[PDB]
């Protein structure tokens, strides 16, 4: 049958750096091979379509190759930018199986933080309640934020380009909860 | 439209009272729709198998119809073919000799 | 001896009686090894030779997917060609497709072929060089442009010289005890007086494989092909073949005639004379 | 093994 | 191109629905795929023309029909939890599809045990820290959407009545408020960073907008609280000089 595989399933790389996304398929008898982009909660955008006779296709910083003798296709991305961050799906079309998709690779292009200044800040509610949150911000892209090991304390993952800044959020209904002792990061 | 050629014959040389196979080879016909029956004393033989539809370089179709049979002195065997190109259903008698 | 692998597809439209009839059959030389029938309960490519039964589930799943794909393509093409020829929706029409590769005794590629018909007439065919198509009419010419744009000739050539030759070699090795055997013809001659002054001499060849044979009658040494009754080579049903050639001869002049039998299984071509 | 590069007519 | 409806639907276990998929391109080939979180598309059913359908890779639990060239509806007769997925319809002129398939925008289906467990988000905007402003001359607003189920929301920032993208980053996914519970309500945060100058001006207006995908108007509701329909929940903050 047609089995399409994309290993690794997730990739993190600094912006500016070149990267390769991998695709393998078990049936080399194909019409064409397609690389798609998918943004979260959205549909598919066709980036490149390589025909069975064609060996590669190019669109700006995107280049995809095809090797049927080993049943492989690699997508090369030059001078990677934070906007490249998305899910990339490899799909191969043939008569027997029709358009068959790999599991995809989630690409995260990590922005360069020129002047990191890691700090934690306490923010009060804009409405006249006693609710507040903790903001961990201005840490380098080499720092990761982990799950809370306390069920009463909520901690978010990280994600900011003022046209760059990383941030995570922590909050709790606990009265003794202090922003200074809120975060647990790698 | 092309008219079927019909051959009725035994797999092995006929010997009375010895188990054999009765063949009806129908070739050179178009279109593909055809009725073939192996007959014993004018009666349709029930358990009859046939090859899968194929064709020659000229696109004309051929089929083998066959059944297990035991030839005797007195029993008459034949093949009955109906095709749009035929005026009448064509009965070809098995001639062992 | 040289060998072939051939696939044959027949599609017949059945207006008002559901989907078109689709029958696919695979041959190595004169031996059928696979079938698909749209009207059969399995909806699977099925084995028709013992030596193909050892192919694993992946083979059977692949051939089933690909044969179903072909049946679906034919279903579309029946509708398209009905359009091209401005034909009504209430009449039956037939698409036939034949393709295959030939290899010499050494197993190396000799030639490939792909030919398509509509209602028993040439529609489109791959040229001998396997680089271009010959269209029979303007309808087929529209197909030729679609096939040129898809680079279908490159893919047909790639198949015929690659996978076709490779799988034929595999089948020939796996089934060699039947496929690569040479059974010479069992020969005899019968005599049946027509009148007091004429008689039929019939030259028989039985139990031979492969199907390729030459039966010829000579009168004193001169060939009589234009006055010889020569039936088509027929299957015995056990995997061997049968043929006969007959001549009507004046009574008393029987021994002036000779039947000549040429077959691969014969180390010496046979010359038969009524005894 | 069947041919699989199927183009409609 | 290809039009599929609806965009979104919540189904109770055992409820039926039909996904519509239409194209006016005279395409013989039409397709239904589903996609689970962090996976590829899987072919459910396909059609090579009017009056024929054929099983794909994952046909179990679905029905399709192709009465006409134009339409290829997908039917769920009895919604099960496993059928929570994103469904993509597609079409092509030929099997080879040299231009690639034409894909629909997609349908997000969420199957739930109880419709009474559907909750819209509560939304709060948190004002920038005085400590951040003095240290960086920058001001980060935090938006927090809490207590929503199911987990599909779209969060956007509006500054002085206009949508903004610069200085915005949102959590890649919501977190579970009750990580142990299967029917746990969800929380989602987003940040909007601006100059200290922009924040410290009472004329400037900052709105966090959360589009919630919930129950439809045709859904039945017995609870005292407002029907948790597809709705926008906002919280807004104004700049401050004080």
């Amino acid at each position: 049958a047609q089995e399409v595989t994309q290993i690794p399933a997730a990739l993190s790389v600094p912006e500016g750096e070149n990267l390769v996304l991998n695709c393998s398929f078990t049936d080399s008898a194909i019409y064409n091979l397609q690389w798609f982009r998918q943004d979260p909660g959205k549909g598919l955008t066709s980036l490149l379509l390589i025909q069975s006779s064609q060996r590669e296709q190019t669109s700006g910083r995107l280049n995809a190759s095809l090797d049927k003798s080993s049943g492989r296709s690699t997508l090369y991305i030059a001078a990677s930018q934070p906007g490249d961050s998305a899910t990339y799906l490899c799909a191969v079309n043939n008569a027997g199986n029709m358009l068959t998709f790999g599991g995809g690779t989630r690409l995260m292009v990590k922005p360069h933080i020129q002047n990191p200044d890691p700090a934690v800040y306490q923010l009060r509610d804009s409405k006249s309640s006693d609710k507040s949150v903790c903001l961990f911000t201005d840490f380098d892209s080499q720092t990761n934020v982990s799950q809370s090991k306390d069920s009463d304390v909520y901690i978010t993952d990280k994600c900011l380009d003022m046209r760059k800044s990383n941030s995570a959020v922590a909050w709790s209904n606990k009265s003794d909860f202090a922003c200074a002792n809120a975060f647990n990061n790698s | 439209q092309r008219t079927p050629k019909i051959q009725v014959y035994s797999r092995h040389p006929a010997e009375n009272g010895k188990s054999n196979f009765l063949n009806c080879y129908v070739s050179g016909f178009h279109p593909s729709d055809i009725e073939v029956d192996l007959l014993k004393n004018g009666e349709r033989i029930e358990k009859v198998e046939h090859s899968d539809l194929s064709f020659s370089k000229d696109w004309s179709f051929y089929l083998l119809y066959y059944t297990e049979f035991t030839p005797t002195e007195k029993d008459e065997y034949a093949c009955r073919v109906n095709h749009v190109t035929l005026s009448q259903p064509k009965i070809v008698k098995w001639d062992r000799d | 001896g040289s060998h072939s692998m051939r696939y044959f597809y027949t599609s017949v439209s059945r207006p008002g009686r559901g989907e078109p009839r689709f029958i696919a059959v695979g041959y190595v030389d004169d031996t059928q090894f696979v079938r698909f029938d749209s009207d059969a309960a399995s909806q699977r490519m099925e084995p028709r030779a013992p030596w193909i039964e050892q192919e694993g589930p992946e083979y059977w799943d692949q051939e089933t997917r690909n044969v179903k794909a072909q049946s679906q393509t034919d279903r579309v093409d029946l509708g398209t060609l009905r359009g091209y020829y401005n034909q009504s929706e209430d009449g039956s029409h037939t698409i036939q497709i034949m393709y295959g590769c030939d290899v010499g005794p050494d197993g190396r590629f000799l030639r490939g072929y792909r030919q398509d018909a509509y209602d028993g007439k040439d529609y489109i065919a791959l040229n001998e060089d396997l680089r271009s198509w010959t269209a029979a009419d303007m309808a087929a010419q529209i197909t030729k442009r679609k096939w040129e744009a898809a680079h279908a000739a490159e893919q047909q050539r790639a198949y015929l010289e690659g996978r076709c030759v490779e799988w034929l070699r595999r089948y020939l090795e796996n089934g060699k005890e039947t496929l690569q055997r040479t059974d010479p013809p069992k020969t005899h001659m019968t005599h049946h007086p027509i009148s007091d002054h004429e008689a039929t001499l019939r030259c028989w060849a039985l139990g031979f494989y492969p199907a390729e044979i030459t039966l010829t009658w000579q009168r004193d040494g001169e060939d009589q092909t234009q006055d010889t009754e020569l039936v088509e080579t027929r299957p015995a049903g056990d995997g061997t073949f049968q043929k006969w050639a007959a001549v009507v001869v004046p009574s008393g002049e029987e021994q002036r005639y000779t039947c000549h039998v040429q077959h691969e299984g014969l180390p010496k071509p046979l010359t038969l004379r009524w005894e | 093994e069947l041919f699989s590069y199927l183009i409609e007519k | 191109g290809v039009t599929q409806t609806p965009k979104f639907r919540i189904l109770k276990i055992g409820q039926s629905m039909t996904l519509q998929c239409t194209q006016d391109m005279n395409h013989n080939y039409m397709y239904w795929y589903r996609q689970d979180p962090g996976m590829g598309l899987k072919l459910i059913y396909y059609s090579v023309g009017a009056g024929i359908t054929d099983k794909g890779e994952v046909p179990n639990g679905y029905n399709v029909s192709r009465s006409t060239t134009e339409d290829f509806p997908l039917r769920l007769e009895s919604a099960a939890p496993s059928q929570t997925s994103v469904y993509f319809c597609a079409s092509s002129e030929t099997r080879g599809a040299p231009y690639g398939y034409t894909f629909g925008s997609g349908t997000r289906l969420t199957v739930v045990e109880d419709l009474n467990k559907v909750f819209p988000p509560e939304v709060a905007v948190f004002e920038p820290s005085e400590a951040e402003i003095s240290h960086t001359q920058k001001a980060t607003l935090v938006c927090l959407a809490t207590g929503f189920y199911p987990d599909h929301v779209e969060l956007s920032w509006w500054v002085n009545g206009k949508e903004v993208h610069s200085g915005v980053c949102t959590d890649p996914q919501p977190l579970k408020e009750q990580p142990a519970l299967n029917d746990s309500r969800y929380a989602l945060s987003s940040r909007l960073r601006v100059s200290a100058t922009f924040w410290q001006d009472p004329r400037n207006h900052f709105r966090c907008q959360v589009q919630f995908y919930g129950l439809s108007e045709n859904d039945e509701w017995t609870q005292d609280r407002a029907k948790p329909v597809t709705q926008i929940v906002s919280a807004e903050a104004w700049g401050r000089a004080d």
